[PDB]
């Protein structure tokens, strides 16, 4: 493949470890179906429905390509309640900085370290929400990308910039019953 | 730019199904 | 005005009622204030805790 | 004690949680099980498990009588230094309610593996109880069986460097407050 490719793959791997995460976290889901399984040797909570599982892998196989595109301004997880009112949203934003200097190399070697930074985004972003209304269940929102002296080949860097995405929670005033 | 919405989610060939709609003022249109 | 694709699946029985529903999930909302966390007793240092004097048979 | 008593199921339940995910003692003593409606490994080990039991039975007391202001539970390494501390902090001012909002502080424990560094083998750990009061009632109230004292714990024993929040969750039901963090060794 080619680095594109393997960046926005690694992307959806992300993802699929934060949706299991803010599915067990928020209680949006039974507990039960939850399994533990370990991504990039980190220990992520994923689920045993394969009705959910495959939902969350259909959207993501669905997101990989306006990825590889750089047609992704963010992507969201709105959690909803009976009646279909959002209820909080998970917004990941994605900066893809048109250059995209950085090689791989450096890009696999910081992989797990970023999933972990990951992680405590998400799970220290919690912590300080309330509790969900009972019964409830989630959506996920796409919005592709807005607006647009090398030639080509810009400097090699090994930073591991702009290579992860900044998740904003937001939580309603009023959740509900 | 536009967003897709992915629906379909657990209860409290071709994968997905399609709907095109526009956004205006705080409602949801299908499309011409 | 910005375009919108929903996706949905086979099994669903109304397809037609779609739109109106979805038009809530699209639909920004209030947010409440960004809550940060502090903790309630912070580091004392002049109060100690209670240790109990034995210790695990760590097998 | 209309509360106190179901705060001592609950951080058992924690502290056998605890040990699990940090990976304290072998997995081969843990036995799955269902509590709160979660699945968590608690142990199956007879010398740990009344050290466990008898450690909450006299904190109930200050429990009781809300002279309780956090517990702490502290992995400590081979050198008996303090490594991680799981903080409670606990403000006290319909039964089957609360025991939904707790369950989530399960499921937060449960999921700190990915986000806190790994600690170093043959760890041991230990409960620290910072009364309300500072005063002697607490001190001669905690002991309530006998055969197991407590102590005042010294600069020793509970001072961290290089120390880093990792917060889990804050809940403020308007029967019970509480608040759980992790303060973590940045070299260890």
């Amino acid at each position: 493949l080619n680095f594109g490719q393997v960046v926005a793959d690694v992307l959806c791997e992300f993802l699929e470890v934060a949706v299991h995460l803010i599915l067990y976290v928020r209680e949006v889901y039974p507990v039960g179906i939850f399994q533990k399984r370990k991504k990039y040797n980190v220990p992520v909570q994923m689920s045993c429905h394969p009705e959910l599982n495959q939902y969350i892998q259909d959207t993501l196989h669905c997101v990989k390509p306006l990825l590889e595109k750089n047609d992704v301004e963010k992507v969201v997880v709105v959690i909803l309640d009976k009646e279909h009112r959002p209820v909080e949203k998970f917004v990941f934003e994605i900066t893809q900085p048109p250059l995209l200097s950085i090689s791989s190399d450096s890009l696999l070697s910081h992989v797990e370290q970023l999933l972990r930074a990951f992680i405590l985004k998400i799970s220290v972003c919690d912590a300080v929400l309330d509790h969900n209304p009972p019964g409830c269940t989630f959506t996920v929102l796409v919005h592709t990308r807005e607006a647009a002296d090398p030639r080509l080949i810009p400097l090699k860097t090994m930073t591991s910039d702009i290579l992860k995405m900044q998740l904003y929670v937001e939580e309603r005033a009023h959740k509900g019953s | 730019s536009q967003v897709h919405i992915f629906w379909g989610a657990p209860i409290a060939a071709d994968p997905w199904k399609k709907i095109q709609l526009l956004y205006s003022q705080h409602s949801l249109y299908l499309k011409d | 005005t910005t375009e919108v694709i929903l996706h949905y699946r086979p099994c669903e029985s109304d397809p037609t009622q779609l739109p109106k529903i979805a038009e809530k999930a699209i639909q920004d909302f209030p947010t409440r204030p960004l809550s940060r966390f502090i903790p309630w007793f912070p580091y004392d240092g002049s109060k100690l805790p209670l240790r109990p004097k034995r210790s695990p048979p760590v097998i």
